[PDB]
RNA sequence: AAAUUGAAGAGUUUGAUCAUGGCUCAGAUUGAACGCUGGCGGCAGGCCUAACACAUGCAAGUCGAACGGUAACAGGAAGAAGCUUGCUUCUUUGCUGACGAGUGGCGGACGGGUGAGUAAUGUCUGGGAAACUGCCUGAUGGAGGGGGAUAACUACUGGAAACGGUAGCUAAUACCGCAUAACGUCGCAAGACCAAAGAGGGGGACCUUCGGGCCUCUUGCCAUCGGAUGUGCCCAGAUGGGAUUAGCUAGUAGGUGGGGUAACGGCUCACCUAGGCGACGAUCCCUAGCUGGUCUGAGAGGAUGACCAGCCACACUGGAACUGAGACACGGUCCAGACUCCUACGGGAGGCAGCAGUGGGGAAUAUUGCACAAUGGGCGCAAGCCUGAUGCAGCCAUGCCGCG
RNA sequence: UACCCGCAGAAGAAGCACCGGCUAACUCCGUGCCAGCAGCCGCGGUAAUACGGAGGGUGCAAGCGUUAAUCGGAAUUACUGGGCGUAAAGCGCACGCAGGCGGUUUGUUAAGUCAGAUGUGAAAUCCCCGGGCUCAACCUGGGAACUGCAUCUGAUACUGG
């Protein structure tokens, strides 16, 4: 359950560290993104020579929340924190080349099959 | 690993890591015992002990887990310190 | 065969040990003049019987703490 | 163990060998503790091409060092020679 | 007999001069490149840059004379037949020449690569004393009598793969008791205590349970004291620069005692003393593997550390120990990081600074070759197998020398 | 394979830089402070041996030039082996710790210094005399050298205690 000002931790070899929301896509008035939406971000933070820049305004998947999922039994998977893997601005595909931490099966896409191979645990 | 007998190596160097673990698991605790005695101020139970633990310090010298200069301090150090005490 | 070193006791402080300074000329590899140099050695002294500024006679023997691998053999002048 | 054996010298096409007294492991044209021949397979043999210092390879022997085929043959052949 | 018995100067300030002083040239040298040109050969050299990243092959195996063994192929065999009656194909059985997979032994600590790190657990010279040391070697004795397991295999079962789960079952030079036990370890001594393993080749009376006994020799196994080689450790001197770095230090310096190592040691811990280092350059900062030697110079020096050889250090990065005589392991293990590959999505796999080769960087540096014939290494009684060590071949005028 | 014999025919095998002084090698034509050369000086505005072409010549030769690079010449970091009045260089002056140096005699010591002996200074490399590839490069025997270090024993003039 993200949102424009949200920070979010990443969950990639991108060389990003911290990202802020700046828009919420796919809809008017739309107000929170959660697993398996796209964001709009700028880099808050990155390491020195990595993909990506300080500054730089991309998008990203979100990938695990705090808000979690719900599963259709009832069920609930809970993050302790907010992560997001980059894409490409135009493509939509990952920038980075591994993942790191635990990613849900709600990513299952065609568009993001990449990024549960890469992941070391999948719930 | 990734040649032949490396990943044989390996098996076999795991057989003998447990193997040796044990039998010398097994001859520090003789050796504590002694010790135990010592601080306890006890000759009887510290002359006993160290009679039980000299044929294991030795045995496992002659069996190469340890050599056999380990076996003659420990030998050597109790001793002496027994013998301070009574 | 007595291989040994003489030189004078700069400080007594330690117990059991002291600081020798062993003083040499040497010729300079390069510009000829003959300098000074010295080569200060921690030794035993068991008993502590050197006091400082005495001349002592020292003999290299086996590690006896982090420093010292020589002990003393014999004072040879004192108390100037 | 110590072996005594022939460190390959010369030149290329031309092969000339050092007899060495040396720690097996060490590379055969390095470390050695002690030269005590040389053998020239391409001598003319109107003039030498093959000398040992039997005296110093016995002493070895006798202290356990092992010996070459080929130093064992030129051993024979050297002591049929004279 | 001989073996450092060797040393040059020119142009350029001035109208001209002498002095001062820099710039420049003649010389040797090079792991070179580029431009023009280019016939052959012998010997040598060949990523100096990115310790940048690497597809594919190959670079560490071997022993059936330790062991249960057969699945391959090779014969052999009572007995099935090819039968055209000595030629034979298959059903069978390890009977044996061998041998996949497995246990076991020895080697994977050598050989080969690199110079990142390191101004010192480094190197060089010269000395020390407290130690271990596979294979090889001399000496003297052992090699007795037992026991419980297990891989392979069999049955059932999970995986896409990697690789597993159950219960069976079995061998040995795997593993463990027990005995034996000193010129061994502990101990003043009295005493106390410690090991092991078989496997082959041939054979005379003699004979059985036809396995062999027994006879004999080879070989391996255990103990102890030596030799040889290897390695660990300690001290002194030397081994770069900087003060636009002057103070540094709590395991710090020493002492006692316990622990610890193969061994001396603040190696470690407790307690005690308050020391230890430093202008003869400590501390901090920059740089760097050291040497034999190499180039230059009459020399003294200066510069340098490819190719060869010695020592050290490293093995994708950081850390760790396990096995072992030896490693904190170059093609081993574990954790963490960076990165890459496989996947049926659940999970797996790897580390060229070995030899070729590729991308990248660069002014610039070679073939994904042949062979174990020779020397040398590993295993084996041997035969032999393995060996990108090595021997060779290919490429380039890169250099030296020879010839056209 | 090395090497030896035979066959065919001069047949298939010459380029690169330079020529003003330093520096071996000179003329013409073109250009005209342009185009251009240039290690240093310095060439180019109408005779340019200096640019560019040509003929001629010099030096090298399967290479030749240019660039890069170390040492040399450079006595230009001067230990061997230099300087500071006017050329670069005496601190504006004095006191003074550390340090360097220290008059003269005797005795002593024996660290410096000197002598001898012994061990070590790996091999290769360098050098000398030989040997082997048709020669040479290359390979190789023996020597000499490693001018250094260390221990012991002496010498005692000089320096130090
Ligand atoms: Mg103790
Ligand atoms: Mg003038
Ligand atoms: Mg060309
Ligand atoms: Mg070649
Ligand atoms: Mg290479
Ligand atoms: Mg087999
Ligand atoms: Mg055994
Ligand atoms: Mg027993
Ligand atoms: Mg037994
Ligand atoms: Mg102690
Ligand atoms: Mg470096
Ligand atoms: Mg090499
Ligand atoms: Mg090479
Ligand atoms: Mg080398
Ligand atoms: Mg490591
Ligand atoms: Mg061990
Ligand atoms: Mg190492
Ligand atoms: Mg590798
Ligand atoms: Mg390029
Ligand atoms: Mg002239
Ligand atoms: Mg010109
Ligand atoms: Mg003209
Ligand atoms: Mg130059
Ligand atoms: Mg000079
Ligand atoms: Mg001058
Ligand atoms: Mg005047
Ligand atoms: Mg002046
Ligand atoms: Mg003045
Ligand atoms: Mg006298
Ligand atoms: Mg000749
Ligand atoms: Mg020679
Ligand atoms: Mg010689
Ligand atoms: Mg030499
Ligand atoms: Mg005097």
């Amino acid at each position: 359950m993200i949102q424009e000002q949200t920070m979010l931790n990443v969950a990639d070899n991108s060389g990003a560290r911290r990202v802020m929301c700046i828009k919420v896509l796919g809809g008017s008035h739309r107000r929170y993104a959660g697993v398996g939406d796209i964001i709009k971000i700028t880099i808050k933070e990155a390491i020195p020579r990595g993909k990506v820049k300080k500054g730089d305004v991309l998008k990203a998947v979100v990938v695990r929340t705090k808000k979690g999922v719900r599963r259709p039994d009832g069920s609930v998977i809970r993050f302790d924190g907010n992560a997001c893997v980059l894409l490409n601005n135009n493509s939509e595909q990952p920038i980075g080349t591994r993942i790191f931490g635990p990613v849900t099966r709600e990513l299952r896409s065609e568009k993001f099959m990449k990024i549960i191979s890469l992941a070391p645990e999948v719930l | 690993a990734n040649i032949k007998s490396a990943k044989k190596r390996a098996i076999q160097s795991e057989k003998a890591r447990k193997h040796n673990a044990s039998r010398r698991s097994m001859m520090r605790t003789f050796i504590k015992k002694v010790y135990a005695a010592i601080e306890a101020g006890d000759k009887a139970a510290a002359q006993k002990a160290f009679n039980e633990m000299q044929p294991i310090v030795d045995r496992q010298a002659a069996k190469g887990l340890i050599h056999k200069n380990k076996a003659a301090r420990h030998k050597a150090n109790l001793t002496a310190q027994i013998n301070k005490l009574a | 065969k007595i291989r040994t070193l003489q030189g004078r006791v700069v400080s007594d402080k330690m117990e059991k040990s002291i600081v020798v300074a062993i003083e040499r000329f040497v010729k300079h590899p390069i510009y000829g003049k003959f300098i000074k140099r010295t080569t200060k050695l921690h030794v035993h002294d068991e008993n502590n019987e050197c006091g400082i500024g005495d001349v002592v006679e020292i003999r290299e023997c086996r590690p006896l703490s982090k420093t010292k691998s020589w002990t003393l053999v014999r004072v040879v002048e004192k108390a100037v | 163990m110590v072996t005594i054996r022939l460190a390959r010298h010369g030149a290329k096409k031309r092969p000339f060998y050092q007899v060495v007294v040396a720690d097996s492991r060490n590379a055969r044209n390095g470390r050695f503790i002690e030269r005590v021949g040389f053998f020239n397979p391409i001598a003319s043999e109107k003039e030498e091409g093959t000398r040992l210092d039997l005296d110093r390879i016995a002493h070895w022997v006798g202290q356990g060092a092992t010996i070459s085929d080929r130093v064992a043959a030129l051993i024979k052949e050297v002591n049929k020679a004279a």
